[PDB]
RNA sequence: GUGAACAGCCUCUAGUUGAUAGAAUAAUGUAGAUAAGGGAAGUCGGCAAAAUAGAUCCGUAACUUCGGGAUAAGGAUUGGC
RNA sequence: CUCUUAAGGUAGCCAAAUGCCUCGUCAUCUAAUUAGUGACGCGCAUGAAUGGAUUAACGAGAUUCCCACUGUCCCUAUCUA
RNA sequence: GCAGUCAAGCGUUCAUAGCGACAUUGCUUUUUGAUUCUUCGAUGUCGGCUCUUCCUAUCAUACCGAAGCAGAAUUCGGUAAGCGUUGGAUUGUUCACCCACUAAUAGGGAACGUGAGCUGGGUUUAGACCGUCGUGAGACAGGUUAGUUUUACCCUACUGAUGAAUGUUACCGCAAUAGUAAUUGAACUUAGUACGAGAGGAACAGUUCAUUCGGAUAAUUGGUUUUUGCGGCUGUCUGAUCAGGCAUUGCCGCGAAGCUACCAUCCGCUGGAUUAUGGCUGAACGCCUCUAAGUCAGAAUCCAUGCUAGAACGCGGUGAUUUC
C-alpha cells in the first residue's frame, strides 16, 4: 500500500485521502486536500507558498 | 383518474410509525436458534460506538476485477469493554407466549448497575438490592430454590449483564443493563453457566471472532420534527408554488374522504430502532494491546485511537469490535451487537480478511500524519520542543 | 456500459446526463459528441439518463464533418470530468469529457484516440484499448 | 473624503437612538446567499436566477432615409511605489 | 362569347395577426419540430388612404433560433435575518 | 369498447395451431348519446405538476399448459395486480405524432382523483387587430394579442407529540393487534455446445457486476460557512503607529465542526403451505381414467421467520418503599 506525495504541497497522501487529477497531456496530479488542489487551480506557485 | 405516469411510492411502509423510539437502548427482538450441543455462550453484546475510520486490505474474491488487489474500506469501531453477569431470567412457553417465571440476581451489584435503578442517585439512600443480598445469608436456599426452578420449568435462559461504562470515555456514570440469551447446551447447563459467572466478567472475544458477520441493533440518530421532503424523499415542488414547496401537492383524492395512512406527512425524523444485518468483523480489539492499530504489514506500535482522539467520543482503552462499513446510531450511543440469525454462505461472508493498514490520522480535520512520531520526523524541530 | 462489451463495469459516478456535449477524441473528423441516450440506463420519473466513463451512448455530432452530422451514432466515453471513486479508494477525474464514435459492436469508426483513456473504459472495450494512447 | 457626480459608501455641524419585550432556533415560510458534474434535458414560454458592466487603447458586419446601425461584435489593459 | 348585379381583383402580397380543409406541399433548422424561417398559391373568405407593397431607426409589444449564463431541471443539500 | 355460441370458409393438405363469414347470446360504464332526478340565497373549466390508493379486460417480471413448438424467435391460453411500466422534439392541449432508451415502455378508477396544493398556457368579462356576416349597434361552435387565482387559528381525518386514573416509584421483559420489501437487467461460464443441410443458435448449476426501490450512515471525496477561524482588498473614520469601527454578514482566498449527495459509503433474512399445471395409486364402469375417496411435485402467491410500533382501560419477572 503506497503513500504518494501531494504534487504541490509535498504532503503525505495516505490511501483514500485527497484527490487525483489527470491533465490534458497526461501528466497525473495529486492533492491531499481541497486546499492544495484549490491553490493549484488558481495557479499559485508552490515555491511562493510558505508552508510548502 | 389514474396517475399520468407511474412512479414508485416514497418510503417503506414497514418502518412505521415514524415516531421516536421508546428506549434509547434498542431491543433485540430475536436471538439465533439455539444449538444446545455447543458450549454455553452469550449471543449478543453491549458496546458504545466510538467513531469510524479507514482500512486497507487485499481482496479475496476470485473472478473480480479487484481480486488479489488492494481495496480501501470505511469501518466503524465500537468501544466494547467486558460485560458483567449480574443475574438470570427463566422463560416459559405458554399459549400466550414466552413468560418471565423468576429472576435470580447476584449478591453484589456495583454502583454502575445500582445507578440504573435510580433517577436521583445522589440524594437516594442507595437501598437498591440490600434486602435481596440477605437471601445469600442462608447457606443457599432461597437463591438455590429459584435456581432450581428455572432448571425445571424454563424453556429459554437469559443472563442479565451490564456495561462497565466507567471504562469508557462517556460522562454517563449510569450503566446499561441488558438480557442476553444463553445458547449453550442443556437448560441445566445454562443456569449453571449463569450462576458460575455471577458478578464475574465476559469479554467479546468469547462471542465474536474475525470474519464473522454480525447484526447491529440500535436507535438511529435523531433530527426532531422534519418536513416531508427530507423525511420521505418526496419531490420538491416548483419554485412558483405559493405557500412553500417542501410539502406534497396532493394529500389525497376526494374519496376516501380522509387523509390516508400512507401519504407522506411532516413530523419526526430520526431516533428510530433499526436491526441492521450482515456486518462483517474486521478486527477484534484487545484492550491490553499496545498494537491495536497495527498490522502484520504495518508493524509500527500504535493503538486504534486516532490522533487527536475519536472526535466527540474520546479514546479506546478497551477491547473493541471493528465492523465493516457502518452501523445505526451515532457516536456515544449504546449498541447491542448480535450474532447472525442464519448461516450465511455469501462468499462475501466466508471471506477471511486480513487488514494491511489502519488509518489512524486525526478526524478533527484534514489529518496528515499517523503517529506523533511521524509528525516530528516530517516537520522537524519546532519553536517549542527541546 | 451498453453492450458489444467484454466484461462488467463497477459503478462509477454519473457525470454526463442527456444534453451533455463531450469532446470527440478520435480522428473521425467529428469535433463534438452530443448525448441523447445511454444504453445502460434504467428509469425513474424525471431522471435524465446520464452517463459515465466507458458507457456507450447514442449521440449526434454537432460540429465537424458534414457527412457525420444530422444522424445518431453510438459513442463511447473515454474521459469524464465528474469525480468518481475507484475501489482502491481514490477519487480521480479528467479535464474534459471526451468520447469516441463506435458501431453497435463497439468497433471504433476511427483509429486514433487523442488524450488519455480511463482503464474502466478500456477494459470494457478491447478496441478502445487497442487505439488508446495512454490509459489512466 | 472617495468619485464624472446633488450616485452609492464613510464622516462634521444639528437631530434622533422612536417603532412591546424575554427565552429558544422544530417543520413550513418571507427576505438574503452558495452549490460538485451537466447546462434549459425544467416550462405555455429561460418565468426566476445567473452572466455582462467603469475607464484607456485597439478594433468593429449586413443594411441604411447617409443622419445611423455602434458602447455593434471582438480584444488588451487597470494596485502600490 | 355569354349571365347575374354596375364592374369583374390590375400593381402588388400570402397558409400572412386575413387559409376552412390544415399539423397544407417543397426546402431548411433538429436525434425527433401541431413550432420558426424560405418558398409555392384556383387565395373557404389576400388586395390598393375601407389604403396595397416596401422600408432604415425606434419598442417593458407577439414570435423563432444562436453564443454567453446559469439550482429552471437531473437532485437536491447548507447557511443568515 | 370487450367477450362468447354455431361452424361456411382462411389456413399447400386439414373447420377450430392461429383466425373466422351469415347469423346469434352477452358484458362494460375511462366513448358518444338519451334522460332531466339532485344542486341556480351561486363559487368554475381544460391540461399539467405533485402524491396516494384501488380495478384487471396483463405490457414486463415468476411458474406453467398449446402450436402449422427442430433451434432461436414468436404466438395462444392458465395461476397471477407480488413488482415495475421511463427520457425527449412540435402542440395550452387530453389526444396525436416522431426521436430514443428499455425487462416492459399495459388499459382504467378514486366528484371526467387531486386550484383555502400549485400553475394559468387554453377556454370564457371588460382593451385591441384581421377575416367572414350585418345598413348598423354588433355577431362568429374563425385567426390573434393583453388581461388581480382570497381565508383555516374551528371539527374530523392524517402525521408526529404530552398525559390524569387503577398503593407509590424503578428496572427487565412478553406479544395480542396493525404495518411490512425488495426489484429487475447484463456479462463470464455452460458453449459456438444442445438442435439444425445451412443460416444460425439456447438453458439450468457456478462466478462477477449492474438497474429500480429501500434503511442507515459521514472514515473518505464533494457541497454549505456568522467558526465572522486565519489571511488578502477597496472606501471612510479613530492626528500617525499599533489595533479597530462603519459599508443591513462590505468584497475575495482558504476554512475545521455540524449538516449533508447514487456527488459519498455501508446493509437489505429463509422456512413452510398452496395456485396453475404435471403426476401417483384408484373406482365409478371386472376396461379405461390425475379424482370421485386418498396422495406426490409445485409460482414474483399466501402464512410464518425476520423487520417497525406495542394495546396509553392487554399481561409477566424483579428492586426499593417515608418521622419529621
Ligand atoms: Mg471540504
Ligand atoms: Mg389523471
Ligand atoms: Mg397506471
Ligand atoms: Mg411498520
Ligand atoms: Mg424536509
Ligand atoms: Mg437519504
Ligand atoms: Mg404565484
Ligand atoms: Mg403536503
Ligand atoms: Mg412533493
Ligand atoms: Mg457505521
Ligand atoms: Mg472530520
Ligand atoms: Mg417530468
Ligand atoms: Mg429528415
Ligand atoms: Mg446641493
Ligand atoms: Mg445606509
Ligand atoms: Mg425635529
Ligand atoms: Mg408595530
Ligand atoms: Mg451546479
Ligand atoms: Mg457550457
Ligand atoms: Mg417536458
Ligand atoms: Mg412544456
Ligand atoms: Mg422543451
Ligand atoms: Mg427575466
Ligand atoms: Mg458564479
Ligand atoms: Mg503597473
Ligand atoms: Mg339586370
Ligand atoms: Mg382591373
Ligand atoms: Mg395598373
Ligand atoms: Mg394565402
Ligand atoms: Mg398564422
Ligand atoms: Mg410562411
Ligand atoms: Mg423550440
Ligand atoms: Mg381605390
Ligand atoms: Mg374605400
Ligand atoms: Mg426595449
Ligand atoms: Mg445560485
Ligand atoms: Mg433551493
Ligand atoms: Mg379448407
Ligand atoms: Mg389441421
Ligand atoms: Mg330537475
Ligand atoms: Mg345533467
Ligand atoms: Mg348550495
Ligand atoms: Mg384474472
Ligand atoms: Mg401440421
Ligand atoms: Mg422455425
Ligand atoms: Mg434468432
Ligand atoms: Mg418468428
Ligand atoms: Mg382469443
Ligand atoms: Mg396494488
Ligand atoms: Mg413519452
Ligand atoms: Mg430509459
Ligand atoms: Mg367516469
Ligand atoms: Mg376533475
Ligand atoms: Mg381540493
Ligand atoms: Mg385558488
Ligand atoms: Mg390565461
Ligand atoms: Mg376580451
Ligand atoms: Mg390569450
Ligand atoms: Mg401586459
Ligand atoms: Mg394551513
Ligand atoms: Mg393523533
Ligand atoms: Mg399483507
Ligand atoms: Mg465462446
Ligand atoms: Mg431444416
Ligand atoms: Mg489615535
Ligand atoms: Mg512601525
Ligand atoms: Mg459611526
Ligand atoms: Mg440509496
Ligand atoms: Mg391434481
Ligand atoms: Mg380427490
Ligand atoms: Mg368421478
Ligand atoms: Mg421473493
Ligand atoms: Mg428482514
Ligand atoms: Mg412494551
Ligand atoms: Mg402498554
Ligand atoms: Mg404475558
Amino acid at each position: 500500500m503506497k503513500v504518494e506525495i501531494d504534487s504541490f504541497s509535498g504532503a503525505k497522501i495516505y490511501p483514500g485521502r485527497g484527490t487525483l487529477f489527470v491533465r490534458g497531456d497526461s501528466k497525473i496530479f495529486r492533492f491531499q486536500n481541497s486546499k492544495s488542489a484549490s491553490l493549484f487551480k488558481q495557479r499559485k506557485n508552490p515555491r511562493r507558498i510558505a508552508w510548502t | 383518474s389514474h396517475r399520468k405516469y407511474e412512479a414508485p411510492r416514497h418510503g417503506h411502509l414497514g418502518f412505521l410509525p415514524r415516531k421516536r423510539a421508546a428506549s434509547i437502548r434498542a431491543r433485540v427482538k430475536a436471538f439465533p436458534k439455539d444449538d444446545r450441543s455447543k458450549p454455553v455462550a452469550l449471543t449478543s453484546f453491549l458496546g458504545y460506538k466510538a467513531g469510524m475510520t479507514t482500512i486497507v486490505r487485499d481482496l479475496d474474491r476470485p473472478g473480480s476485477k479487484f481480486h488479489k488487489r488492494e481495496v480501501v474500506e470505511a469501518v466503524t469501531v465500537v468501544d466494547t469493554p467486558p460485560v458483567v453477569v449480574v443475574g438470570v431470567v427463566g422463560y416459559v412457553e405458554t399459549p400466550r407466549g414466552l413468560r418471565s417465571l423468576t429472576t435470580v440476581w447476584a449478591e453484589h451489584l456495583s454502583d454502575e448497575v445500582k445507578r440504573r435503578f435510580y433517577k436521583n442517585w445522589y440524594k437516594s439512600k442507595k437501598k437498591a438490592f440490600t434486602k435481596y443480598s440477605a437471601k445469600y445469608a442462608q447457606d443457599g436456599a432461597g437463591i438455590e430454590r429459584e435456581l432450581a426452578r428455572i432448571k425445571k420449568y424454563a424453556s429459554v435462559v437469559r443472563v442479565l449483564v451490564h456495561t462497565q461504562i466507567r471504562k469508557t470515555p462517556l460522562a454517563q456514570k449510569k450503566a446499561h443493563l441488558a438480557e442476553i440469551q444463553l445458547n449453550g447446551g442443556s437448560i441445566s447447563e445454562k443456569v449453571d453457566w449463569a450462576r458460575e459467572h455471577f458478578e464475574k466478567t465476559v469479554a467479546v472475544d468469547s462471542v465474536f471472532e474475525q470474519n464473522e458477520m454480525i447484526d447491529a441493533i440500535a436507535v438511529t440518530k435523531g433530527h426532531g420534527f422534519e418536513g416531508v421532503t427530507h423525511r420521505w424523499g418526496t419531490k420538491k415542488l416548483p419554485r412558483k408554488t405559493h405557500r412553500g414547496l417542501r410539502k406534497v401537492a396532493c394529500i389525497g383524492a376526494c374519496h376516501p374522504a380522509h387523509v390516508m395512512w400512507s401519504v407522506a406527512r411532516a413530523g419526526q425524523r430520526g431516533y428510530h430502532s433499526r436491526t441492521s444485518i450482515n456486518h462483517k468483523i474486521y478486527r477484534v480489539g484487545k484492550g491490553d494491546d499496545e498494537a491495536n492499530g497495527a498490522t502484520s504489514f504495518d508493524r509500527t506500535k500504535k493503538t486504534i485511537t486516532p490522533m487527536g482522539g475519536f472526535v466527540h467520543y474520546g479514546e479506546i482503552k478497551n477491547d473493541f469490535i471493528m465492523v465493516k462499513g457502518c452501523i445505526p446510531g451515532n457516536r456515544k450511543r449504546i449498541v447491542t451487537l448480535r450474532k447472525s440469525l442464519y448461516t450465511n454462505t455469501s462468499r462475501k461472508a466466508l471471506e477471511e480478511v486480513s487488514l494491511k493498514w489502519i488509518d489512524t490520522a486525526s478526524k478533527f480535520g484534514k489529518g496528515r500524519f499517523q503517529t506523533p512520531a511521524e509528525k516530528h520526523a516530517f516537520m522537524g524541530t519546532l519553536k517549542k520542543d527541546l | 456500459s451498453g453492450n458489444g462489451a467484454q466484461g462488467t463495469k463497477f459503478r462509477i459516478s454519473l457525470g454526463l446526463p442527456v444534453g451533455a456535449i463531450m469532446n470527440c477524441a478520435d480522428n473521425s473528423g467529428a469535433r463534438n459528441l452530443y448525448i441523447i441516450a445511454v444504453k445502460g440506463s434504467g428509469s425513474r420519473l424525471n431522471r435524465l439518463p446520464a452517463a459515465s466513463l466507458g458507457d456507450m451512448v447514442m449521440a449526434t455530432v454537432k460540429k465537424g464533418k458534414p457527412e457525420l452530422r444530422k444522424k445518431v451514432m453510438p459513442a463511447i466515453v473515454v474521459r469524464q470530468a465528474k469525480s468518481w471513486r475507484r475501489r482502491d479508494g481514490v477519487f480521480l477525474y479528467f479535464e474534459d469529457n471526451a468520447g469516441v464514435i463506435a458501431n453497435p459492436k463497439g468497433e471504433m469508426k476511427g483509429s486514433a484516440i487523442t488524450g488519455p483513456v480511463g482503464k474502466e473504459c478500456a477494459d470494457l472495450w478491447p478496441r478502445v484499448a487497442s487505439n488508446s494512447g495512454v490509459v489512466v
